[PDB]
């Protein structure tokens, strides 16, 4: 149905997962997993890209 | 699979799979043309279907009686239809077409009528006349189609069989169903299979410019082409807009029951309010939430300037307090045997209670699933139906309340209990302070208004010249000139030397009938008037324009309806049925002429108007005595208009469809085509609503509720009207929605106001809003898709049609119509590719050679076709918001230029000259191999070129031009000003522009515009054909000078802009995350929130900005002279071509230099224009705030501009805006990467371009 189609459309475009619970951010658990040239950690969805 | 065999590569050339080369596009065009109708329907029979498309079809459509009992003959020898179900029952029936035909010579089973019927009809055989009327009206009903319908179906096939489509925003394939689910395709091919039967041909008719031919099976009905057109309409609009299959089954059920009826078009006219009434007019019974806009119509109540306050959550007190919709809708469903479809709609409309994208989408689907035919009937039936009506003036003015007459016009006593005193007072005061301003007394304004009624399909020039023959004057015939007999310019030219009292008789001639057709409405009939009565009808439209701009100042778009439908506010849609049959002399035009006679009478004593002298009449107005007082030129024109509107109008009637039925008769309807039409109608609506709200309200009610309402509801705050439609703005109070019962008491009182003195207010209180047929619910626009049908074209005349080089342009118009509404873009653009390539090749019949006329794709890409996947890029790479020209061309080429260069060094075309734009790669070999240049330059070739070309005699044209200039003059002071300016120009301004726009090229331009309706056939068409051929064979060097000047500019994008509106609000229907690209542009950029008539009128540099010669050329030439040196006296000479008075023209030419103009001004310098797609969006925001120079890297010394000639800043904003927006995704801000030459050298190149014209 159209209603579930619009629901999955909105959840595809906006409702991506990481809501960023407030940690002391650690080196071995970062959002930038490996910055593919420099090979480090960057913690942030706009930082790694 | 058959189209898969011929379109192995091409179907995924345009579905974002393989790269789009040119050669496969032309292979596709070869396979498109080399093709036939049996191949159409065997391709249709090839596909199966999946048990939701199928429905039973009754055989009662086909076996039909004869048309012998349907028509009869008038006592005055006119063929007229016999009615069966009401006086609306006058149309084409679907019956008995088989036996009125003679089979074609070189064809087998198709053909046209036998001619001996028309021999007997020209002899006067009655049944032969009935037969030829029926045959030619069926010919006309089948004439209404643009192209062969089969090619539209084949474009559907070649687009659709590519399958699912990936979305780069949603990273998914679509979930629309494919071919095997549509009731229109399966039912369409079922109809064609059964009608053709076992006969060897299959297509039930063929479209042809010479005329449609019919198939001879005995079961053939005449109204099968509009049924097939509705089938192919719904067939497109499913798979190009994402309709659900169920409502399409509903709509085709309506269409099949329509073709099964007595007559098709009558049932279509009476059925047209099922989809709105059961879905739109009953929606949101009990909601629970949602998000509505928050607007504010600001404090200047004529600004049309909106500050959008943001989103606002809904609540359950915003339920539908509009009254019930059970009774009349279920009676309509019962009346035509369609209770099932109404029961289904009233079922499913109840099931929605959330104002989101789904509900407004469903309303969009309901709006789309109605029919889209054009109602065609006999012209005599129109002019004997609607022009035979008189208004119902139940309370007329008593005869004791008028004075003794003054000339022909009695004057109202002011102690009159009738309502028309207030109308008298308004037009009186308006005429007084209209004649008080000296802006009416500019003789240049006189020349403007004399040139103003050179428009609007001027006709009856024949009847003008024989009435002028009857009143005994010598007459220049101007022998040997091509178009001129059918021109209004000849009407003006014959009376360029004539006294007014020698022409005052000649305003009594009759009036030609020009016909149009409408979507789901009766065929409107425009009419012109001849030039002396259009000339004498001036002060009427003077005071009408005064009311509409100063006094009530209501209007002459979109967020008007967004403000009106916003939930605490409430709207009332008010129309009139048949406005023009109401303005008669009985109640209106007597009072109108009296008040316009007396309002000027204080200021007018001895003033003469152009053309007309003074006079004198007597009066009984001082009833104890009688005297005679002199009459001024305003009052003279009103005295001449008085007998014309008092008398009634004579209308000639001549059709091409019934054999020789010519007649004139009296009709008391104000004409639809005049200068004084729409403005007067608006003024009358505004004044009647004012009289309502002033006196007639509290004079006729009881409770304090509705009067306490209407005290605070004046016309300066709450009413807008344009001709037919009017609109309430009911302000939501602090308690929210106004109580409904007061409003229903009020609207039945408005209906009383209509019935008691000759009106009929079609009042529609529904909780929603329409305005200029634009629907708005809770601040959300509904794109109606009925009123832009793809297939139909209005051809009310059987005159033969223009050949191939413009049907492609109407395909472009179909594309832009699909753009401006919320259509699924993955499946709209690819179908547009299908149509676009389907109308490429032509197969001429020129002498000695079989020529093939081929456009490349690149002409269309110049005209704004968004490329899918080019040079190995990503699919669906940029949007269709490209400006259709060099700007958008530049935008998408410079988005992908380094990827282009990598594709260039692939299949290596290398030459060591390091170009600044492509480096080591060349361009001249490949772009000619790809014929990028060929299509790119073919796009600027003029289409459908008709020319005079015959070398007419020069002396008779020269005296024609002199007579035209005599018509242009009334004061030789105009001539003095413009000849003085010509002297100044030949001193200074001449030379460096190569083309001055003037006012004496304007007779030459009027002749050139008059010579564009000769519809000559052979020679210039052959010249255009060889022009295309020699354009095709010619190999090219580089791009345009504009484009080469642009290609030095680079840019840089980063930081997508902050959001403009909340995405959780449904802004418009058909746009959402599912329709990702245009919705995301709407959210990122923001809607326009302006009327844009006001905003783009702020752009035009001249104040009144009208001359009759495209004032954009005036302002652009002025700014070109401004930037190209040119001391002030040359600027004054360019303005003295217009010749305002030379003192303020000298002042304006002094002003233009030092003032920094708007950004949009300098577009016209470089011949840039805002394309049509952008005015839904707010553009000025991202021009003056986001595209910018001095990038975030800093300053660069190549990103510099010299202090003189800072006109470049506007064009840098334009080009940066185009590059920022043509790509898909958020309209990211854009920063200036360097321009490779410096601003000095770059603007010097623009100087060298503007050295020529």
């Amino acid at each position: 149905p159209m209603s579930t189609r619009i629901a999955e459309a909105t959840s595809a475009i906006v409702s991506k997962h990481p809501a960023r619970v407030g940690l002391p951010p650690t080196a071995s658990s970062g959002h930038g997993y490996q910055c593919h040239v420099c090979s480090a950690v960057l913690f942030s969805p706009l930082d790694l890209d | 699979s058959m189209i898969l065999t011929q379109f192995g590569p091409f179907i995924e050339s345009i579905s974002g799979i393989t790269d789009q080369s040119n050669d496969v596009f032309e292979n596709a065009a070869k396979a498109f043309s080399m093709f036939t109708r049996s191949d159409v329907y065997k391709a249709l029979d090839e596909i199966p279907f999946s048990e939701d498309a199928m429905l039973p079809i009754p055989p009662t459509i086909y076996t039909k009686p004869s048309h012998d009992s349907y028509y009869y003959i008038d006592a005055l020898n006119r063929v007229r239809r016999k009615t069966y179900q009401g006086p609306d029952d006058v149309y084409v029936p679907n019956c008995s077409i088989v036996e009125l035909l003679e089979p074609h010579e070189t064809l087998t089973s198709y053909g046209r009528l036998s001619e001996a019927i028309e021999n007997r009809a020209k002899d006067g055989d009655s049944q032969a006349r009935i037969a030829t009327t029926y045959g030619r009206i069926a010919e006309s009903q089948a004439r209404q189609i643009k192209a062969p319908l089969e090619k539209f179906v084949l474009a559907l096939l070649v687009a659709e069989a590519g399958g699912s489509l990936y979305d780069p925003v949603l990273q998914k394939y679509d979930e629309i169903p494919g071919l095997s689910h549509n009731c229109p395709l399966w039912c369409f091919r079922e109809i064609c299979r059964h009608i053709s039967g076992p006969l060897p041909d299959r297509a039930p008719y063929l479209y042809l410019s010479a005329g449609v031919f019919w198939l001879m099976s005995p079961r053939m009905t005449s109204a099968i082409p509009p049924l097939l057109s509705d089938l192919v309409n719904l067939a497109i609009l499913q798979q190009t807009a994402g309709l659900d299959p169920s409502l399409v089954r509903l709509g085709v059920q309506i269409c099949l029951h329509a073709a099964a009826s007595s007559s098709y078009a009558w049932f279509i006219l009476k059925t047209k309010s099922i989809f709105p009434q059961n879905t739109l007019h009953s929606m949101y019974e009990s909601l629970e939430g949602g998000y509505c806009p928050n607007l504010e119509w600001l404090e200047p109540r004529s600004d049309y300037k909106f500050m959008y306050m943001g989103a606002m959550p809904l609540s359950t007190k915003y339920a539908r307090s509009a009254p019930s919709n059970d009774k009349k809708a279920r009676e309509l469903g019962e009346k035509y045997g369609l209770s099932s479809v109404v029961s289904e709609l009233r079922r499913r409309t109840k099931t929605y209670s959330k104002h989101d994208f789904t509900s407004v989408r469903y309303i969009r689907d309901a709006m789309a699933c109605t029919s889209g035919i054009f109602l065609v009937r006999t012209p005599t039936e129109t002019v004997l139906q609607e022009y035979t009506q008189s208004p119902e003036i139940k309370v007329p003015i008593p005869q004791k309340d008028w004075t003794g007459p003054i000339g022909e016009i009695r004057i109202l006593k002011d102690t009159t209990s009738s309502i028309a005193r207030y109308l008298y007072r308004t037009w009186y005061l308006a005429a007084a302070r209209m004649a008080a301003q000296p802006r009416t007394w500019d003789p240049l304004f006189q020349a403007i208004m004399r040139s103003q009624y050179v428009t609007a399909r001027g006709g009856s020039g024949a009847t003008l010249r024989e009435s002028l023959y009857a009143i005994n004057v010598s007459l220049p015939d101007f022998k040997g000139l091509p178009v001129k007999a059918a021109t209004k310019i000849f009407q003006a030219a014959q009376l360029a030397n004539l006294p007014f009292s020698h022409t005052s008789v000649a305003i009594l001639a009759d009036t030609s009938m020009g016909l149009r057709n409408q979507v789901q409405r009766r065929p409107r009939s425009i009419m012109p008037l001849n030039v002396p009565q259009q000339q004498v009808s001036a002060p009427h439209t003077l005071t009408a324009d005064y009311i509409n701009y100063h006094m009530n100042l209501s209007t002459t778009v979109i967020p008007l309806g967004v403000y009106a439908s916003s939930p605490p506010n409430q709207s009332i849609n008010i129309d009139i049925s048949a406005c023009d049959a109401s303005i008669t002399w009985d109640f209106f035009l007597s009072v109108i002429m009296a008040a316009i006679h007396e309002g000027v009478a204080s200021s007018s004593i001895g003033k003469p108007f152009m053309g007309v002298p003074a006079s004198i009449v007597n009066d009984e107005s001082v009833v104890g005595v009688r005297a005679a007082r002199p009459i001024s030129g305003m009052q003279n024109m009103i005295q001449h208009l008085s007998k014309l509107y008092k008398r009634g109008f004579s209308y000639r009637v001549n059709d091409s469809f019934s054999p020789g039925n010519d007649f004139t008769h009296m009709t008391t309807t104000f004409p639809s085509g005049s200068t004084a039409t729409s403005t007067e109608h608006t003024a009358n609506n505004s004044t009647m609503m004012e009289t309502f709200l002033t006196v007639w309200g509290p004079e006729h009610t009881d409770d304090p509720d509705v009067l306490r309402l209407m005290k605070s509801l004046t016309i300066q705050r709450n009413y807008v009207c344009q001709g037919d439609d009017g609109l309430m703005i009911i302000d939501g109070n602090t308690a929210g929605k106004v109580n409904s019962e007061t409003i229903q008491k009020m609207l039945e009182l408005i209906s009383k106001y209509g019935e008691e003195f000759g009106w009929k207010y079609d009042i529609a209180y529904d909780g929603t809003a329409e305005y200029l047929k634009l629907y708005f619910i809770f601040g959300c626009r509904i794109p109606n898709l009925s009123r832009h049908p793809i297939v139909g074209k209005e051809r009310a005349n059987s005159s033969a049609e223009e050949p191939w080089p413009a049907i492609l342009d109407q395909i472009m118009g179909i594309f832009f119509n699909g753009v401006h509404d919320g259509l699924q873009w993955q499946r709209w653009i690819r179908y547009s590719w299908a149509l676009c390539c389907a109308f490429s090749r032509q197969r001429t019949m020129t002498g000695e050679s079989v020529g093939y006329l081929q456009y490349p794709m690149w002409s269309f890409v110049y005209w704004g076709l968004p490329l899918v996947k080019v040079f190995g890029s990503d699919p669906w790479i940029f949007s269709w918001y490209m400006p259709t020209g060099d700007l958008g061309m530049y935008s998408w080429i410079s988005l992908i230029r380094p990827l282009m260069t990598r594709w260039m060094v692939a299949n290596g075309y290398v030459t060591d000259k390091c170009s600044p734009v492509f480096g080591n790669a060349d361009y001249r070999k490949c772009f000619n191999e790809l014929k990028l240049y060929q299509g790119y330059y073919m796009a600027q070739l003029p289409r459908n070129p008709k020319k005079s070309g015959r070398a007419a005699p020069r002396e008779v044209r020269e005296q024609f031009t002199q007579a035209l200039s005599d018509y242009l003059m009334q004061n030789p002071e105009l001539k003095s000003r413009v000849l003085r300016g010509r002297s100044e120009w030949e001193k200074y301004g001449a030379g460096i522009i190569h083309n001055p726009p003037s006012l004496f090229d304007v007779p030459h331009k009027w002749y050139q515009g008059a010579q564009e309706a000769a519809t000559a056939t052979r020679e210039e068409l052959a010249e255009m054909d060889e022009t295309l051929m020699r354009a095709r064979k010619h190999s090219y060097s580089s791009f345009s000078k504009l484009l080469e000047a642009y290609l030095l500019v680079k840019w840089r994008m980063c930081e997508a802009r902050e959001p403009s509106v909340d995405l959780r609000l449904p802004l418009c229907a058909g746009i959402d995350p599912l329709n990702s690209d245009p919705f995301l542009k709407m959210v990122s950029v923001g809607p326009m929130l302006q009327s844009t008539r006001k905003y783009f009128a702020q752009t035009l540099f001249m104040a009144k900005t009208v001359s009759g010669l495209d004032v954009n050329a005036i302002d652009s030439a002025l700014l070109r002279l401004r930037t190209l040196g040119a001391d002030k006296k040359a600027l004054t000479a360019q303005l003295l071509m217009v010749g305002l008075q030379e003192s303020e023209a000298d002042a304006l030419a002094g002003k233009i230099m030092l003032q920094d103009v708007n950004t949009v001004q300098l577009a016209r310098v470089v011949n840039l224009a805002v394309p049509d797609t952008w005015m839904s969006l707010d553009f000025d925001t991202m021009f003056k705030h986001h595209v910018k120079l001095l990038p975030k890297d800093g300053r660069h010394l190549n990103t510099d501009i010299p202090p003189r000639m800072g006109w470049l800043r506007a064009i840098l904003r334009f080009l940066g805006a185009g590059m920022a927006m043509t790509a898909t995704g958020v309209a990211v801000d854009i920063y200036l990467e360097d321009i490779h030459g410096g601003g000095r050298s770059l603007g010097q190149r623009f100087m060298t371009w503007m050295r020529q014209e």
